[PDB]
Protein backbone atom coordinates (compact mmCIF):
# COMPACT_ATOMS: atom_id res chain seq x y z
CA UNK A 1 0.00 0.00 0.00
CA UNK A 2 3.55 2.06 0.85
CA UNK A 3 4.94 0.38 -2.66
CA UNK A 4 5.09 4.27 -4.13
CA UNK A 5 6.61 6.30 -1.48
CA UNK A 6 10.37 6.36 -0.77
CA UNK A 7 11.68 4.44 2.43
CA UNK A 8 12.92 7.97 3.41
CA UNK A 9 9.37 9.32 3.23
CA UNK A 10 8.24 7.16 5.32
CA UNK A 11 10.60 6.99 7.47
CA UNK A 12 10.06 11.22 8.12
CA UNK A 13 6.72 10.33 7.99
CA UNK A 14 6.47 7.87 10.82
CA UNK A 15 8.70 10.02 13.10
CA UNK A 16 5.29 13.11 12.38
CA UNK A 17 2.70 10.52 13.49
CA UNK A 18 4.54 9.84 15.84
CA UNK A 19 4.59 13.60 17.23
CA UNK A 20 1.17 13.74 16.09
CA UNK A 21 -0.15 10.96 18.15
CA UNK A 22 -1.06 9.30 15.30
CA UNK A 23 0.28 5.30 15.64
CA UNK A 24 -1.93 3.68 13.46
CA UNK A 25 -0.54 5.79 10.58
CA UNK A 26 3.10 5.00 12.48
CA UNK A 27 2.42 1.76 12.05
CA UNK A 28 1.77 2.06 8.25
CA UNK A 29 4.51 4.30 7.34
CA UNK A 30 6.71 1.56 9.31
CA UNK A 31 5.38 -1.45 7.80
CA UNK A 32 5.71 0.26 4.23
CA UNK A 33 9.94 0.88 5.44
CA UNK A 34 10.16 -2.71 6.14
CA UNK A 35 8.89 -4.11 3.45
CA UNK A 36 11.04 -2.12 1.16
CA UNK A 37 13.00 -5.36 1.51
CA UNK A 38 16.47 -3.49 3.52
CA UNK A 39 17.49 -3.69 6.81
CA UNK A 40 16.49 -1.41 9.77
CA UNK A 41 19.05 0.72 11.64
CA UNK A 42 18.59 1.16 15.54
CA UNK A 43 16.33 4.14 15.00
CA UNK A 44 14.22 2.67 12.53
CA UNK A 45 13.63 -0.66 14.79
CA UNK A 46 12.37 1.74 17.75
CA UNK A 47 10.16 3.47 15.37
CA UNK A 48 8.47 0.37 14.25
CA UNK A 49 8.31 -0.85 17.85
CA UNK A 50 6.79 2.08 19.10
CA UNK A 51 3.91 2.23 16.52
CA UNK A 52 3.00 -1.53 16.95
CA UNK A 53 3.47 -1.12 20.46
CA UNK A 54 1.07 1.61 21.08
CA UNK A 55 -1.54 0.42 18.23
CA UNK A 56 -2.03 -3.06 19.99
CA UNK A 57 -1.52 -1.73 23.37
CA UNK A 58 -5.04 0.33 22.62
CA UNK A 59 -6.48 -2.75 21.31
CA UNK A 60 -5.51 -4.63 24.81
CA UNK A 61 -6.81 -2.48 26.83
CA UNK A 62 -9.96 -1.86 24.69
CA UNK A 63 -10.15 -5.86 25.32
CA UNK A 64 -9.87 -5.94 28.73
CA UNK A 65 -12.56 -3.52 29.21
CA UNK A 66 -15.18 -5.66 27.16
CA UNK A 67 -13.52 -8.76 28.40
CA UNK A 68 -14.89 -7.22 32.04
CA UNK A 69 -18.14 -6.36 30.92
CA UNK A 70 -18.74 -9.98 29.26
CA UNK A 71 -17.73 -11.92 32.17
CA UNK A 72 -19.91 -9.97 34.27
CA UNK A 73 -22.91 -10.20 32.03
CA UNK A 74 -22.21 -14.30 32.78
CA UNK A 75 -29.18 -10.41 33.09
CA UNK A 76 -29.24 -11.78 29.47
CA UNK A 77 -28.20 -8.41 27.81
CA UNK A 78 -28.05 -10.22 24.18
CA UNK A 79 -24.77 -11.58 22.17
CA UNK A 80 -23.55 -7.85 21.73
CA UNK A 81 -21.10 -7.57 24.26
CA UNK A 82 -19.49 -11.10 23.02
CA UNK A 83 -19.55 -10.11 19.50
CA UNK A 84 -18.32 -6.54 19.95
CA UNK A 85 -15.23 -8.03 22.34
CA UNK A 86 -14.68 -10.52 19.29
CA UNK A 87 -14.89 -7.39 16.63
CA UNK A 88 -11.79 -6.36 18.75
CA UNK A 89 -9.90 -9.65 19.89
CA UNK A 90 -9.80 -10.06 15.62
CA UNK A 91 -8.42 -6.64 14.90
CA UNK A 92 -5.88 -7.05 17.66
CA UNK A 93 -4.95 -10.78 16.43
CA UNK A 94 -4.97 -9.23 12.82
CA UNK A 95 -2.23 -6.63 14.02
CA UNK A 96 0.10 -8.98 16.01
CA UNK A 97 0.00 -11.56 12.93
CA UNK A 98 1.13 -8.29 10.53
CA UNK A 99 3.99 -7.89 13.31
CA UNK A 100 5.08 -11.49 13.05
CA UNK A 101 4.79 -11.63 9.57
CA UNK A 102 7.33 -8.54 9.19
CA UNK A 103 9.35 -10.01 11.71
CA UNK A 104 9.14 -13.49 9.84
CA UNK A 105 9.41 -11.96 6.38
CA UNK A 106 12.34 -11.13 6.63
CA UNK A 107 13.66 -8.99 9.63
CA UNK A 108 15.15 -11.89 11.81
CA UNK A 109 16.96 -13.99 9.19
CA UNK A 110 18.68 -10.94 8.09
CA UNK A 111 19.64 -9.93 11.23
CA UNK A 112 22.61 -10.74 12.37
CA UNK A 113 24.09 -8.35 14.75
CA UNK A 114 22.95 -9.38 18.38
CA UNK A 115 21.55 -5.92 19.06
CA UNK A 116 19.14 -6.00 15.84
CA UNK A 117 18.63 -10.19 16.34
CA UNK A 118 17.69 -9.59 20.05
CA UNK A 119 15.47 -6.70 19.78
CA UNK A 120 13.39 -8.48 16.84
CA UNK A 121 13.32 -12.19 19.07
CA UNK A 122 12.08 -10.06 21.67
CA UNK A 123 9.36 -8.51 19.49
CA UNK A 124 8.23 -11.59 18.87
CA UNK A 125 7.89 -13.17 21.72
CA UNK A 126 5.89 -9.98 23.08
CA UNK A 127 3.34 -10.31 19.95
CA UNK A 128 2.64 -14.39 20.73
CA UNK A 129 2.27 -13.28 24.12
CA UNK A 130 -0.10 -10.76 23.24
CA UNK A 131 -2.06 -13.51 21.56
CA UNK A 132 -1.95 -15.75 23.97
CA UNK A 133 -3.49 -13.04 26.35
CA UNK A 134 -6.88 -13.35 24.24
CA UNK A 135 -6.12 -17.57 23.27
CA UNK A 136 -8.39 -19.79 24.22
CA UNK A 137 -8.60 -22.67 21.47
CA UNK A 138 -6.60 -25.67 20.61
CA UNK A 139 -3.70 -23.57 19.74
CA UNK A 140 -3.01 -21.74 22.93
CA UNK A 141 -0.41 -24.05 24.22
CA UNK A 142 1.07 -24.05 20.74
CA UNK A 143 1.08 -19.94 21.26
CA UNK A 144 2.71 -19.83 24.51
CA UNK A 145 4.98 -22.12 23.77
CA UNK A 146 5.80 -19.89 20.80
CA UNK A 147 6.38 -16.77 22.55
CA UNK A 148 8.87 -18.59 25.30
CA UNK A 149 10.92 -20.29 22.39
CA UNK A 150 11.28 -16.45 21.24
CA UNK A 151 11.90 -15.14 24.11
CA UNK A 152 14.59 -18.11 24.87
CA UNK A 153 16.55 -17.94 22.22
CA UNK A 154 16.24 -13.89 22.39
CA UNK A 155 18.03 -14.67 26.16
CA UNK A 156 20.33 -17.19 25.13
CA UNK A 157 21.99 -14.60 22.67
CA UNK A 158 21.62 -11.65 24.62
CA UNK A 159 23.64 -13.32 27.90
CA UNK A 160 26.82 -14.01 25.38
CA UNK A 161 26.60 -11.17 23.50
CA UNK A 162 25.81 -8.00 25.36
CA UNK A 163 26.76 -6.76 28.99
CA UNK A 164 24.35 -7.39 31.84
CA UNK A 165 23.47 -3.69 31.69
CA UNK A 166 21.98 -3.07 27.86
CA UNK A 167 18.90 -1.73 27.70
CA UNK A 168 17.51 -4.54 25.34
CA UNK A 169 19.09 -7.30 27.22
CA UNK A 170 17.31 -5.41 30.84
CA UNK A 171 13.98 -4.63 28.53
CA UNK A 172 13.85 -8.38 26.87
CA UNK A 173 14.28 -9.65 31.09
CA UNK A 174 11.64 -7.66 32.18
CA UNK A 175 9.00 -8.61 29.57
CA UNK A 176 9.81 -12.42 29.77
CA UNK A 177 9.50 -12.28 33.19
CA UNK A 178 6.28 -10.58 32.81
CA UNK A 179 5.64 -13.77 30.20
CA UNK A 180 6.53 -16.00 32.96
CA UNK A 181 3.93 -14.81 35.78
CA UNK A 182 0.92 -13.66 33.61
CA UNK A 183 0.99 -15.92 31.03
CA UNK A 184 2.67 -19.09 31.66
CA UNK A 185 1.68 -19.32 35.45
CA UNK A 186 5.28 -19.24 36.72
CA UNK A 187 5.37 -16.87 39.43
CA UNK A 188 8.48 -17.75 40.73
CA UNK A 189 10.66 -18.12 37.60
CA UNK A 190 9.03 -14.38 36.81
CA UNK A 191 10.59 -12.79 40.56
CA UNK A 192 13.81 -15.22 39.83
CA UNK A 193 14.08 -13.86 36.08
CA UNK A 194 13.72 -10.50 37.45
CA UNK A 195 16.16 -10.85 40.64
CA UNK A 196 18.97 -11.76 39.10
CA UNK A 197 18.54 -9.44 36.15
CA UNK A 198 18.21 -6.71 38.20
CA UNK A 199 20.84 -7.53 40.63
CA UNK A 200 23.42 -8.50 37.89
CA UNK A 201 22.99 -4.82 36.39
CA UNK A 202 23.80 -3.41 39.55
CA UNK A 203 27.00 -4.94 39.36
CA UNK A 204 27.96 -3.18 36.39
CA UNK A 205 26.42 -0.12 36.38
CA UNK A 206 30.05 1.15 37.37
CA UNK A 207 31.31 0.74 33.85
CA UNK A 208 29.12 3.53 32.54
CA UNK A 209 28.75 6.75 31.50
CA UNK A 210 26.10 9.66 32.36
CA UNK A 211 23.68 8.47 29.43
CA UNK A 212 24.44 4.46 29.34
CA UNK A 213 23.38 4.59 33.40
CA UNK A 214 20.32 6.53 33.02
CA UNK A 215 18.63 3.80 30.42
CA UNK A 216 19.46 0.76 32.36
CA UNK A 217 18.87 2.48 35.91
CA UNK A 218 15.31 3.10 33.99
CA UNK A 219 14.81 -0.19 32.91
CA UNK A 220 16.34 -2.34 36.61
CA UNK A 221 13.30 0.38 38.68
CA UNK A 222 10.66 -1.34 36.09
CA UNK A 223 12.52 -4.38 37.06
CA UNK A 224 12.26 -3.48 40.84
CA UNK A 225 8.72 -2.07 40.17
CA UNK A 226 7.37 -5.79 39.35
CA UNK A 227 8.85 -7.10 42.21
CA UNK A 228 7.51 -5.18 44.49
CA UNK A 229 4.00 -6.03 43.20
CA UNK A 230 4.95 -9.75 42.79
CA UNK A 231 6.17 -10.01 46.27
CA UNK B 1 3.08 -6.36 35.90
CA UNK B 2 4.73 -3.24 33.76
CA UNK B 3 6.48 -4.86 30.29
CA UNK B 4 9.13 -2.24 28.71
CA UNK B 5 7.78 0.78 27.25
CA UNK B 6 8.35 1.95 23.72
CA UNK B 7 10.19 5.48 25.00
CA UNK B 8 11.79 6.61 27.87
CA UNK B 9 8.84 8.46 29.19
CA UNK C 1 -22.14 -1.43 6.52
CA UNK C 2 -23.95 -1.62 9.35
CA UNK C 3 -27.17 -2.04 7.51
CA UNK C 4 -27.46 -5.52 8.44
CA UNK C 5 -27.42 -5.00 12.23
CA UNK C 6 -30.29 -4.00 14.50
CA UNK C 7 -30.93 -0.64 15.51
CA UNK C 8 -30.60 -1.38 19.47
CA UNK C 9 -27.18 -3.71 18.68
CA UNK C 10 -25.67 -0.30 17.25
CA UNK C 11 -26.92 1.58 19.78
CA UNK C 12 -25.67 -1.09 22.59
CA UNK C 13 -22.14 -1.44 20.55
CA UNK C 14 -21.80 2.41 20.48
CA UNK C 15 -22.05 2.84 24.72
CA UNK C 16 -19.65 -0.34 24.73
CA UNK C 17 -17.38 1.53 22.25
CA UNK C 18 -17.42 4.33 24.10
CA UNK C 19 -16.32 2.57 27.38
CA UNK C 20 -13.54 1.18 25.72
CA UNK C 21 -12.62 3.99 24.25
CA UNK C 22 -13.20 3.12 21.00
CA UNK C 23 -14.59 6.37 19.34
CA UNK C 24 -13.95 5.73 15.94
CA UNK C 25 -16.17 2.46 16.13
CA UNK C 26 -18.42 4.50 18.22
CA UNK C 27 -19.06 6.59 15.19
CA UNK C 28 -19.36 4.44 12.95
CA UNK C 29 -22.44 2.03 15.11
CA UNK C 30 -23.96 5.93 15.66
CA UNK C 31 -23.35 6.48 11.69
CA UNK C 32 -24.91 3.11 11.15
CA UNK C 33 -27.89 3.89 14.11
CA UNK C 34 -28.76 7.35 12.55
CA UNK C 35 -29.18 5.83 8.85
CA UNK C 36 -31.89 3.14 10.26
CA UNK C 37 -33.82 5.99 9.43
CA UNK C 38 -35.46 6.58 12.93
CA UNK C 39 -35.12 9.86 15.20
CA UNK C 40 -32.95 9.93 17.82
CA UNK C 41 -33.62 10.01 21.50
CA UNK C 42 -32.24 12.60 23.90
CA UNK C 43 -29.41 9.68 25.18
CA UNK C 44 -28.52 8.79 21.87
CA UNK C 45 -27.87 12.49 20.21
CA UNK C 46 -25.49 12.53 23.20
CA UNK C 47 -23.77 9.20 22.18
CA UNK C 48 -23.87 10.52 17.92
CA UNK C 49 -22.38 14.01 19.46
CA UNK C 50 -19.84 12.15 21.50
CA UNK C 51 -18.44 9.85 19.19
CA UNK C 52 -17.39 12.34 16.17
CA UNK C 53 -16.35 15.12 18.32
CA UNK C 54 -14.03 12.63 19.94
CA UNK C 55 -12.81 11.45 15.98
CA UNK C 56 -12.80 14.93 15.15
CA UNK C 57 -10.90 16.03 18.00
CA UNK C 58 -8.29 13.65 17.65
CA UNK C 59 -7.67 14.45 13.89
CA UNK C 60 -7.31 18.48 15.03
CA UNK C 61 -4.84 17.91 17.60
CA UNK C 62 -3.38 15.83 14.48
CA UNK C 63 -3.54 18.53 12.09
CA UNK C 64 -2.34 21.36 14.89
CA UNK C 65 0.96 19.91 15.64
CA UNK C 66 1.71 18.81 11.80
CA UNK C 67 0.42 22.39 10.94
CA UNK C 68 2.96 23.96 13.68
CA UNK C 69 5.67 21.85 11.79
CA UNK C 70 4.58 23.03 8.68
CA UNK C 71 4.91 26.51 9.27
CA UNK C 72 8.51 26.38 11.03
CA UNK C 73 9.23 24.26 8.08
CA UNK C 74 8.63 27.65 5.84
CA UNK C 75 16.04 23.96 5.86
CA UNK C 76 14.17 21.90 3.07
CA UNK C 77 12.68 19.17 4.52
CA UNK C 78 11.02 17.99 1.20
CA UNK C 79 7.01 17.53 0.69
CA UNK C 80 6.69 15.08 3.48
CA UNK C 81 5.07 17.24 5.94
CA UNK C 82 3.05 19.27 3.94
CA UNK C 83 2.29 15.70 2.52
CA UNK C 84 1.27 14.09 5.94
CA UNK C 85 -0.77 17.49 7.08
CA UNK C 86 -2.50 17.10 3.70
CA UNK C 87 -3.72 13.31 4.18
CA UNK C 88 -4.82 14.37 8.21
CA UNK C 89 -6.50 17.52 6.75
CA UNK C 90 -8.74 15.26 4.06
CA UNK C 91 -9.31 12.76 6.21
CA UNK C 92 -10.55 15.31 8.89
CA UNK C 93 -12.76 16.73 5.78
CA UNK C 94 -14.38 13.66 5.24
CA UNK C 95 -15.36 13.08 8.78
CA UNK C 96 -17.10 16.79 9.10
CA UNK C 97 -18.67 15.81 5.74
CA UNK C 98 -19.61 12.68 6.75
CA UNK C 99 -21.34 14.47 9.92
CA UNK C 100 -23.00 17.01 8.17
CA UNK C 101 -24.35 14.49 5.88
CA UNK C 102 -26.36 12.41 8.37
CA UNK C 103 -27.29 16.30 9.81
CA UNK C 104 -29.05 16.76 6.05
CA UNK C 105 -29.92 13.56 5.29
CA UNK C 106 -32.07 13.75 7.65
CA UNK C 107 -31.70 14.39 10.99
CA UNK C 108 -32.38 18.42 10.69
CA UNK C 109 -35.34 18.35 8.75
CA UNK C 110 -37.25 15.69 10.99
CA UNK C 111 -36.58 17.30 14.07
CA UNK C 112 -39.41 19.60 15.31
CA UNK C 113 -39.10 20.12 18.87
CA UNK C 114 -36.83 22.66 19.87
CA UNK C 115 -34.33 20.90 21.94
CA UNK C 116 -33.50 17.95 19.35
CA UNK C 117 -33.56 21.07 16.51
CA UNK C 118 -31.03 23.25 18.25
CA UNK C 119 -28.85 20.45 18.88
CA UNK C 120 -28.39 19.60 15.35
CA UNK C 121 -28.09 22.76 14.61
CA UNK C 122 -25.26 23.75 16.88
CA UNK C 123 -23.69 20.21 15.61
CA UNK C 124 -23.86 21.51 12.09
CA UNK C 125 -22.48 24.73 12.79
CA UNK C 126 -19.55 23.05 14.74
CA UNK C 127 -18.68 20.64 12.23
CA UNK C 128 -18.48 23.62 9.93
CA UNK C 129 -16.46 25.31 11.99
CA UNK C 130 -13.77 22.48 12.28
CA UNK C 131 -14.26 22.70 8.10
CA UNK C 132 -13.15 26.27 8.54
CA UNK C 133 -10.35 25.97 11.03
CA UNK C 134 -8.32 24.61 7.81
CA UNK C 135 -9.99 26.23 4.78
CA UNK C 136 -7.87 28.53 2.78
CA UNK C 137 -9.46 28.10 -0.39
CA UNK C 138 -12.74 29.74 -2.75
CA UNK C 139 -14.69 28.80 -0.51
CA UNK C 140 -13.23 29.52 3.04
CA UNK C 141 -15.58 32.57 3.02
CA UNK C 142 -18.60 30.19 2.34
CA UNK C 143 -17.72 27.60 5.02
CA UNK C 144 -17.45 30.37 7.72
CA UNK C 145 -20.88 31.51 6.66
CA UNK C 146 -22.40 28.11 6.65
CA UNK C 147 -21.29 27.73 10.44
CA UNK C 148 -22.58 31.15 11.24
CA UNK C 149 -25.62 30.32 9.35
CA UNK C 150 -26.80 26.91 11.30
CA UNK C 151 -25.53 29.13 14.83
CA UNK C 152 -27.65 31.64 14.25
CA UNK C 153 -30.74 29.58 13.39
CA UNK C 154 -30.40 27.56 16.45
CA UNK C 155 -30.08 30.78 18.87
CA UNK C 156 -32.78 32.11 17.49
CA UNK C 157 -35.10 28.63 18.47
CA UNK C 158 -33.05 28.70 21.64
CA UNK C 159 -34.05 32.56 22.66
CA UNK C 160 -37.36 31.38 22.12
CA UNK C 161 -38.62 28.25 23.38
CA UNK C 162 -35.83 27.44 26.01
CA UNK C 163 -35.07 29.10 29.31
CA UNK C 164 -31.58 30.59 29.18
CA UNK C 165 -29.86 27.87 31.83
CA UNK C 166 -31.05 25.27 29.58
CA UNK C 167 -27.82 22.94 29.15
CA UNK C 168 -28.50 22.48 25.09
CA UNK C 169 -28.97 26.41 25.05
CA UNK C 170 -25.56 27.43 27.23
CA UNK C 171 -23.77 25.02 24.92
CA UNK C 172 -24.82 26.57 22.02
CA UNK C 173 -23.97 29.90 23.31
CA UNK C 174 -20.60 29.06 23.89
CA UNK C 175 -19.54 27.21 21.13
CA UNK C 176 -20.83 30.36 18.58
CA UNK C 177 -18.94 32.53 21.17
CA UNK C 178 -15.78 29.97 20.18
CA UNK C 179 -16.83 30.62 16.61
CA UNK C 180 -16.71 34.71 16.65
CA UNK C 181 -13.26 34.31 18.40
CA UNK C 182 -11.31 31.81 16.82
CA UNK C 183 -13.11 31.47 13.68
CA UNK C 184 -15.08 35.14 12.57
CA UNK C 185 -12.47 37.44 13.96
CA UNK C 186 -15.11 38.86 16.17
CA UNK C 187 -13.37 38.91 19.86
CA UNK C 188 -15.80 41.63 20.50
CA UNK C 189 -18.89 39.88 19.41
CA UNK C 190 -17.50 36.22 21.45
CA UNK C 191 -17.19 38.11 24.43
CA UNK C 192 -20.49 39.64 24.12
CA UNK C 193 -22.16 36.77 23.58
CA UNK C 194 -20.60 35.15 27.06
CA UNK C 195 -21.17 37.78 28.86
CA UNK C 196 -24.35 38.12 28.15
CA UNK C 197 -25.29 34.09 28.35
CA UNK C 198 -23.87 33.78 31.39
CA UNK C 199 -25.41 37.09 33.03
CA UNK C 200 -28.92 35.46 32.13
CA UNK C 201 -28.48 32.06 33.08
CA UNK C 202 -27.13 33.78 36.09
CA UNK C 203 -30.16 35.00 36.83
CA UNK C 204 -32.66 32.07 36.26
CA UNK C 205 -30.37 29.46 38.37
CA UNK C 206 -32.93 30.15 41.16
CA UNK C 207 -35.66 28.06 39.25
CA UNK C 208 -33.38 24.76 39.01
CA UNK C 209 -33.56 21.91 41.00
CA UNK C 210 -29.69 20.57 42.15
CA UNK C 211 -29.24 18.16 39.16
CA UNK C 212 -30.48 21.02 36.76
CA UNK C 213 -28.07 23.32 38.69
CA UNK C 214 -25.17 21.41 38.44
CA UNK C 215 -25.51 21.20 34.21
CA UNK C 216 -26.27 24.83 33.91
CA UNK C 217 -23.33 26.09 36.04
CA UNK C 218 -20.83 23.67 34.69
CA UNK C 219 -21.33 25.13 31.47
CA UNK C 220 -21.56 28.63 33.07
CA UNK C 221 -17.98 27.91 34.52
CA UNK C 222 -16.98 26.72 30.80
CA UNK C 223 -18.00 30.51 29.79
CA UNK C 224 -16.17 32.26 32.71
CA UNK C 225 -13.10 30.35 31.61
CA UNK C 226 -13.11 31.80 28.48
CA UNK C 227 -14.19 34.95 29.08
CA UNK C 228 -10.77 35.24 31.70
CA UNK C 229 -8.53 34.03 28.68
CA UNK C 230 -10.03 36.71 26.19
CA UNK C 231 -10.07 39.82 28.75
CA UNK D 1 -10.95 28.80 23.62
CA UNK D 2 -12.47 25.91 25.16
CA UNK D 3 -15.98 24.69 23.47
CA UNK D 4 -18.71 22.15 24.99
CA UNK D 5 -16.87 18.62 26.05
CA UNK D 6 -18.55 15.70 24.58
CA UNK D 7 -19.52 14.39 28.56
CA UNK D 8 -19.53 16.39 31.84
CA UNK D 9 -16.48 15.30 32.57
C1 LIG E 1 13.03 -3.67 24.13
C2 LIG E 1 13.94 -2.46 24.22
C3 LIG E 1 13.88 -1.66 23.08
C4 LIG E 1 14.65 -0.52 23.03
C5 LIG E 1 15.44 -0.18 24.12
S1 LIG E 1 16.40 1.32 24.05
O1 LIG E 1 17.58 1.21 24.94
O2 LIG E 1 16.77 1.61 22.63
N1 LIG E 1 15.41 2.56 24.55
C6 LIG E 1 14.53 3.11 23.52
C7 LIG E 1 13.08 3.19 23.88
C8 LIG E 1 12.63 2.34 25.06
C9 LIG E 1 13.63 2.47 26.25
C10 LIG E 1 13.16 2.51 27.57
C11 LIG E 1 14.15 2.64 28.58
O3 LIG E 1 13.79 2.71 29.93
C12 LIG E 1 12.45 2.49 30.28
C13 LIG E 1 15.53 2.77 28.27
C14 LIG E 1 15.98 2.75 26.96
C15 LIG E 1 14.99 2.60 25.95
C16 LIG E 1 15.50 -0.95 25.28
C17 LIG E 1 14.74 -2.12 25.32
C1 LIG F 1 -24.22 20.87 23.04
C2 LIG F 1 -24.76 20.27 24.32
C3 LIG F 1 -25.04 18.91 24.19
C4 LIG F 1 -25.54 18.23 25.28
C5 LIG F 1 -25.72 18.90 26.48
S1 LIG F 1 -26.33 17.99 27.88
O1 LIG F 1 -27.03 18.91 28.82
O2 LIG F 1 -27.20 16.88 27.42
N1 LIG F 1 -25.01 17.31 28.63
C6 LIG F 1 -24.55 16.05 28.06
C7 LIG F 1 -23.10 15.97 27.72
C8 LIG F 1 -22.36 17.30 27.62
C9 LIG F 1 -22.74 18.23 28.82
C10 LIG F 1 -21.76 19.05 29.42
C11 LIG F 1 -22.20 19.84 30.51
O3 LIG F 1 -21.31 20.68 31.18
C12 LIG F 1 -20.01 20.84 30.68
C13 LIG F 1 -23.53 19.80 30.99
C14 LIG F 1 -24.49 18.97 30.40
C15 LIG F 1 -24.05 18.19 29.30
C16 LIG F 1 -25.44 20.26 26.63
C17 LIG F 1 -24.95 20.96 25.52
CA1 LIG G 1 -33.35 -9.61 36.60
CA1 LIG H 1 22.36 -8.63 8.15
CA1 LIG I 1 21.19 25.16 6.84
CA1 LIG J 1 -40.07 14.81 14.16
CL1 LIG K 1 -19.51 -5.99 16.54
CL1 LIG L 1 1.20 11.16 3.49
Amino acid sequence: AMGSMERASLIQKAKLAEQAERYEDMAAFMKGAVEKGEELSCEERNLLSVAYKNVVGGQRAAWRVLSSIEQKSNEEKGPEVREYREKVETELQGVCDTVLGLLDSHLIKEAGDAESRVFYLKMKGDYYRYLAEVATGDDKKRIIDSARSAYQEAMDISKKEMPPTNPIRLGLALNFSVFHYEIANSPEEAISLAKTTFDEAMADLHTLSEDSYKDSTLIMQLLRDNLTLWT
Amino acid sequence: AGSIPGRRS
